[PDB]
């Protein structure tokens, strides 16, 4: 209805009805705010509303209005205002200057319309980026003589003088070309001084507030690239340390420009810069203690109190202080004079590591890290910081985060559940703590032992007991494994799993029993040096770990297997020899008394208790001994095998009984596990299987694509062939899972590989996309991948089973079948990289799509298909390189370098590739050195499509110069020209060659480019 | 702002069974099952006039995802899809304001969890019909 | 009660639009449909200070529908600034965002948020977020799809703009529910596979 008026650009523009579309699309909502929503977002994008801006920027009373008004003539200064009469670019200027000048003259609008000066201030700058210093040279001599006219345009100049450092300085990098930006910094550079004395005076003699503010902010920005002597031979630093930190508000914009300044190398040599740094942080440190908190006060309380500004305030703090002290602790350490002051500043930084905020403590950790691990090697230096570590001690062992291998936690009710999700942040900071602690426990082991043997006294006898403090207390204990000597170590683990044993005594009911339980098996994996040195301790151990499997807690029992497993591994040797006074190895005990042990585990946990068994077997090296270990092990699962493959054999209506398909499925999976850990020792039992597993995969295929018939597409969602397919799946990954890690790749060739392909290909090929299994082609990655080079006539077979009707099922949109395409580029990948000769052997059509399948994968936004297909295209451009000045490879060249120039070019060029910028141009560095190194044999032009012999080199040009005039109108033939003349030069240099794609990127999104902008690296080649 | 004491209004209720679960909705208009919460599924029996309602809440948040009346009429359905989930029809519930009509498809943990969930649902559905 | 605009801003593709629906309806939306412009929609949480509402602008990430851009921070209380731990340069492009954003809103409180931790092949790993230490932002690791984190984002934002960090969030009061033709949608219903059987 009436809103749509504004979208009439025949007629004059209606301000007030403007006014009220952009209030509806502020102010109102739902249906209403929607419309005013879609209409403004038209009015914006008509190629002409630039020309309502001034009539807007007068007339409008709606400053919302003004600030749309200035984001319309902003893209036009940023993309076509080249393509700008001289007359309109002037008026522009004019009436952009004339606005700012009348809002700083009116105090009140100055004051309240802060949003619109900023993005008017912002519009002035980017004119000064089109214009200045060549356009402008006034600009600066100017804005500094205006800056005594009135304290707001003073101020106001800050501002823009601060947009203008960050535009052209911070994020210049890809919005401008590499010749634009170093002029820009050149013009910056050239006339700074005259404006760090405008920023010194206000700084040593203004006054209002908010000036000085805005100043400081200007500061921070220069205070990225400016010469250093600006920084040390002023009296600046003075200035920012003293005054500044003793006013609020500039104290939080002065502490971030004294951390820029912190960061910064310093001449070694030079004694006075020197000073000059320490001065400059003594006196940073004097304010705070003065005018903000001494060094005693409880920046935890105060942190989460959360009153003003003070969260904001300590985060800009520690960021100081450990930016400082990473830099410069040295000029601290030596002269006595200032072990106060280092002190001092590090007593702030344990302050702030007690408060409870996780960002904050990661800061202040990785400062910790940084200086203990100098006190582990730097001599001389950990005496000097002995209390600080010892406070450390105590705040990192109370302030411990929960292990990965600890699968008990507390929800919100306060019941003790098995974690539903694995925490990554969590897990990495448990692991800076652990390094953390670790350091600080070589140290001083005498008083890390005496810290965390007193806190475990005061858990034994009730006083400080929490499960809260047992837990980081636990975790502290496991974390500092391997730092004690081995004698001191057997005393305190000793004490320490005593002590736990006796908690899980007192403390009854299920919540205390599993965390208890958690600690203990949590410390008891930790220190495997203890328990190969204990055997009856080991024991002991194990037998605990096979109490906690028969727990109710289901958390309890998965961490007991877990344990188990960490536990074998490191202590596997002591299960496999009789030890004294023991009749048998322990491994035979356990493995007797399987059955009994796992017997209320979930399926998921026996198959880890098995891959436990197989960590053990594999650690026996005699063949005989091993294998009978391996048989013995595999008995159960052996027995349920040889039944239900005569069952189900004699009826495979069975197949679609429930509990048969589990049965199945778990024997499997069992197989898988201790194959798993037993790798190429696995062999006789997959041996013993492996006929009657093939003909299973193969009815259970049957029963598949039999039920699908029957059923629908629908039945592979149903409970039956999801099971089915787990059977399948399972059998695979048992395969692959041996392959990989096969030592005797002649039998791998010989026994498995062509009963497999004969199982595993037809039925992939024949079957429905819905029931076609992923996992066939990983299963046929990981054998290309091992024994490629062997079978090549089984990787023909591989690629005329799953090439096709793959590549079929992948290619009509982005998002189907996801797994499918993953594995498709993976395999073709490996085959392209181990069996190239498969490509060779395809019929002519087949390799067209072959190629075609390739340029489909770089179209992709899915990192990982993306990847492999700029990855497959450089290799098959090498393997066709490899190959002679041949048929083959000329007729490639002839049909296809052109549609990998273009397609590459393509995703280059458009919006929608960027994180394939790195590859995309090496391809086309490639692509290029064919030419112009003279690579490729033969014309690739048609016979009478150009003159008598023209090179390869000024044919690919031509190319080149009309695919881009074609795809690029609006850029003129000479910066076409330029920029392909650039790029056939720069082809073996890497970064030159990316900073002139950039380039042509920054220029394609705009008009009038300047050409010479690709002559950039000519002129560091010449200076 | 000031502290708000206002609460839940369940403290009128026993809680017969609870049972950690993940809700859908049915969308019609798409061909499609969309997640509506997980959470405490629990039955609310209220002690004045012992009428049964499901009400289960979205962990962190604590928002309602279901909360309806046990009615007698509504019977539990298998889903081709599952061997642990129900669906049926709810002809009134308030989970997100006034009263509208739904089939919800409710998932459990394990089939052992679907099938208790079965027994006490039918279990309220005969403290409902007899008072 | 208290109406804040949030604005949510991020690449495209990072998850904004499938976080707000997710808080909006429980539901986990597995398309992708880019946003265009913005979207404005009301989001209201109970706490123990009573009831805080969000009015949440969840824009467009793609240049090519970024409509009003910076037009949308106007009048914002506070963000979200959303990137992909799966796609390095969705966090490159973080600085980009908070620029534009603060040029606009100069102090309002911000959460930065690095969503898919779900996922197991992670790209931008721990060590390398460091972008809000500096900028005073508060950094969560958050999956909109398996709900790690997925309410902190607003219950930091409703502490900072309630002026209250003893802010929680409270189950909403449970009203009592009330006392042939619908068979049909029952029948297509069971005949519906339901998502994510073998996820779960
Ligand atoms: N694995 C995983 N996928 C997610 C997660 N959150 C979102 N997604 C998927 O990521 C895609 C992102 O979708 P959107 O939420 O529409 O993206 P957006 O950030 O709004 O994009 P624009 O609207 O273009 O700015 C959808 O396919 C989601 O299913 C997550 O936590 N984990
Ligand atoms: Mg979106």
């Amino acid at each position: 209805g009436a809103m749509e008026g504004i979208l009439d650009f025949s007629n004059d523009l209606d301000i007030a009805l403007l006014d009220q579309v952009v209030s509806t699309f502020y102010q109102g909502s739902g249906v209403q705010q929607k419309q005013a929503q879609e209409i403004l977002t038209k009015f914006q994008d008509n190629p002409d509303a630039w020309q309502k801006a001034d009539q807007i920027l007068q007339f409008s009373t709606n400053p919302q209005s003004k600030f749309i008004a200035l984001s319309i003539l902003d893209k036009l200064i940023t993309r076509k205002w080249k393509l700008l009469p001289n007359d309109h670019r002037i008026g522009i200027r004019n009436f952009v200057v004339g606005m700012i000048i009348s809002m700083c003259q009116d105090d009140e609008v100055f004051k309240t319309q802060k949003n619109l000066i900023n993005k008017s201030d912002l519009t002035l700058v980017q004119i000064l980026k089109q214009e200045w210093p060549q356009n402008w040279p006034e600009f600066i001599p100017e804005l500094i003589g205006s800056s005594s006219s009135s304290v707001n345009v003073c101020e106001n100049n800050m501002i823009v003088l601060k947009l203008l450092s960050e535009e052209v300085f911070d994020f210049s990098a890809e919005q401008m070309t590499q010749a634009k930006a170093l002029h820009l910094k050149n013009s910056m550079s050239k006339e700074f001084e005259q404006i760090f004395k405008l920023c010194f005076q206000v700084l040593e003699q203004g006054s209002s507030s908010s000036l000085i503010v805005a100043t400081l902010e200007s500061l921070l920005r220069y205070l990225h690239w400016i010469p250093y002597r600006y920084i040390y031979e002023t009296n600046i630093l003075e200035l920012l340390s003293t005054k500044f930190m003793t006013s609020p508000d500039t104290r939080a914009i002065t502490l971030k420009c004294l951390t820029e300044v912190s960061n910064l190398k310093i001449p070694q040599d030079n004694d006075l810069i020197k000073r000059q740094t320490v001065l400059f942080f003594q006196n940073t440190l004097q304010q705070i203690a003065t005018s903000v908190m001494p060094v005693t006060a409880d920046l935890k309380a105060t942190y989460a109190n959360a009153n003003g500004n003070d969260q904001s305030f300590l985060q800009d703090l520690a960021m100081f202080l450990t930016t400082y002290l990473a830099r410069n602790r040295a000029l601290l350490e030596s002269d006595e004079s200032l072990r106060e002051l280092l002190l001092n500043a590090h007593q702030y930084l344990i302050q702030l590591s007690k408060i409870e905020e996780r960002e904050l403590f990661k800061t202040t950790l990785d400062y910790w890290h940084n200086l203990v691990a100098d006190l582990f090697y730097e001599p001389l230096k950990k005496h000097i910081y002995e209390e600080i570590c010892s406070q450390l001690r105590l705040v990192i062992i109370e302030n411990m985060v929960r292990p990965e291998e600890v699968l008990v936690v507390e929800n919100d009710e306060g019941e003790i559940v098995r974690e539903f999700v694995k925490e990554s942040d969590t897990i990495q900071l448990y692991k800076s703590e652990r390094e953390v602690l670790v350091y600080l426990t070589h140290l001083n082991v005498i008083d890390t032992e005496e810290i965390m043997i007193s806190k475990l006294a005061r858990q034994i006898d009730g006083s400080e007991w929490s499960w809260h403090n047992i837990n980081t207390l636990s975790w502290a204990i496991g974390s500092i494994s391997g730092t004690m000597s081995e004698d001191t170590e057997k005393r305190f683990v000793v004490t320490v799993i005593k002590d736990l044993l006796d908690l899980t005594v007192k403390k009854r009911g299920k919540d205390n029993k599993a965390v208890v339980a958690s600690d203990i098996m949590y410390v008891v994996g930790q220190y495997p040096r203890f328990l190969k040195a204990h055997w009856n301790f080991l024991r002991t151990v194990i037998l605990k770990l096979f109490e906690f499997m028969h727990e109710t807690h289901e958390g309890v029992q998965d961490m007991a297997c877990d344990t188990f497993i960490k536990i074998v591994q490191k202590c596997k040797y002591h299960f496999v020899i009789q030890q004294p006074r023991e009749s048998e190895p322990f491994i035979q005990t356990i493995i007797r008394d399987i059955q009994k042990t796992t017997a209320d585990l979930q399926p998921q946990q026996v198959h880890t208790f098995y891959k436990a068994c197989g960590i053990i077997i594999s650690e026996e090296r005699s063949v005989a001994e091993r294998n009978r270990l391996l048989s013995d092990l595999m008995q159960l699962p052996n027995m349920a095998w040889d039944t239900i493959v005569e069952q189900s054999t004699a009826n495979p209506t069975l197949l679609l009984d429930s509990e048969t398909v589990k049965i199945i499925a778990n024997i499997i999976k069992t197989n898988v596990a201790v194959c798993t850990s037993m790798g190429a020792d696995f062999y006789p039992q997959l041996g013993h299987i492996y006929y009657n597993m093939l003909q299973l995969y193969r009815a259970v295929s049957s029963m598949i694509s039999a039920q699908v018939a029957a059923e629908g597409l629908i039945a592979t969602k149903t409970p039956k062939v999801r099971g089915l397919r787990t059977i399948k799946k399972e059998i695979l990954k048992l395969v692959e899972t041996y392959i990989s890690k096969a030592r005797n790749l002649d039998d791998v060739v010989k026994v498995l590989v062509e009963p497999l392909l004969n199982a595993v290909l037809e039925d992939y090929m024949n079957n429905v996309p819905d029931a076609r299994d992923a996992e066939v082609l990983n299963c046929m990655t990981t054998v290309v991948e091992k024994v490629g080079h062997m079978i090549p006539q089984g990787v023909i077979l591989i690629l005329q089973s799953v090439f096709e009707c793959t590549l079929d099922m992948i290619n009509k949109d982005f998002t189907e079948y996801p797994e499918h395409r993953v594995e498709f580029y993976k395999l073709l990948k490996v085959i392209n990289e181990k069996s190239f000769a498969a490509f060779l052997e395809l019929p002519p059509a087949a390799f067209k799509l072959f190629v075609d399948a390739i340029c489909w994968a770089f179209k992709h936004n899915n990192r990982d298909v993306e990847v492999n297909g700029l990855q497959i295209a450089l290799d098959l451009v090498k393997n066709i390189e490899r190959m002679g000045n041949v048929p083959f490879a000329n007729e490639f060249h002839k049909n296809y370098f052109f549609i990998f120039v273009s397609e590459t070019f393509f995703v280059l060029t458009d919006s929608d590739h960027k994180s394939g910028f790195s590859k995309q141009a090496l391809l086309l560095m490639k692509l290029i050195s064919l030419v112009y190194d003279n690579k490729i044999s033969v014309p690739l032009y048609q016979e009478a499509e150009v003159p008598q012999g023209t090179s390869n080199q000024v044919y690919l040009s031509q190319y080149l110069a009309n695919m881009l005039s074609n795809a690029f109108p609006h850029l003129t033939s000479e910066q076409i020209a330029s920029f392909l003349s650039a790029l056939t030069k720069q082809y073996k240099d890497l970064v030159v060659f990316k900073g002139t794609l950039r380039d042509f990127l920054v220029q394609i999104k705009e008009v009038g480019g300047d050409p010479t902008d690709y002559l950039f690296a000519e002129d560091k080649e010449n200076a | 702002l000031e502290k708000v004491d206002v609460k839940t209004m369940e403290e009128d209720e026993e809680v017969l069974y609870k049972v950690r679960a993940k809700l859908f909705r049915f969308d019609a208009d798409a061909k499609e099952w969309k997640e509506r919460g997980t959470g405490d599924c629990k039955f609310l029996k209220n002690k004045k006039t012992n009428k049964v309602r499901i009400l289960m809440r979205r962990d962190k948040t604590l928002k309602i995802c279901a909360n309806h009346i046990i009615a007698p009429e509504y019977t539990l359905k298998p889903n081709v899809g599952s061997d642990r989930s129900w669906v049926y029809a709810c002809t009134a519930d308030i989970a997100e304001g006034e009263a509208e009509a739904f089939t919800f498809a409710i998932r459990f943990g394990s089939k052992e969890n679907a099938d208790k969930f079965k027994e006490e649902f039918e279990k309220a559905q005969e403290i409902n019909k007899k008072a | 009660v208290p109406t804040f605009k949030l604005v949510l801003v991020g690449d495209g593709g990072t998850g904004k639009t499938t976080f707000v629906k997710r808080h909006l309806t429980g539901e986990f939306e597995k398309k992708y449909i880019a946003t265009i412009g913005v979207e404005v929609h009301p989001l209201s949480f109970y706490t123990n200070f009573g009831e805080i509402k969000f009015d949440v602008w969840d824009t467009a990430g793609l240049e090519k529908f970024g409509g009003l851009r910076d037009g949308y921070y106007i009048n914002a209380q506070c963000a979200i600034i959303m990137f992909d731990v799966t796609s390095r340069i969705t966090y490159k492009n973080v600085p980009n965002w908070h620029r534009d954003l603060v040029r606009v809103c100069e102090n309002i409180p911000i959460v930065l948020c690095g969503n898919k931790v779900d996922v197991k092949e992670r790209k931008v790993k721990a060590k390398t977020i460091t972008f809000h230490r500096k900028k005073n932002l508060q950094y969560y690791d958050i999956s909109a799809k398996s709900n790690y984190n997925f309410e902190k984002p607003f219950l930091w934002l409703a502490r900072k703009l309630a002026g209250n960090p003893q802010l929680e969030f409270v189950a909403s009061p449970a009203l009592a529910p009330p006392e042939q033709q619908y068979q049909q949608e029952m029948e297509q219903a069971t005949a519906l596979p339901l998502p994510d059987e073998d996820d779960a």
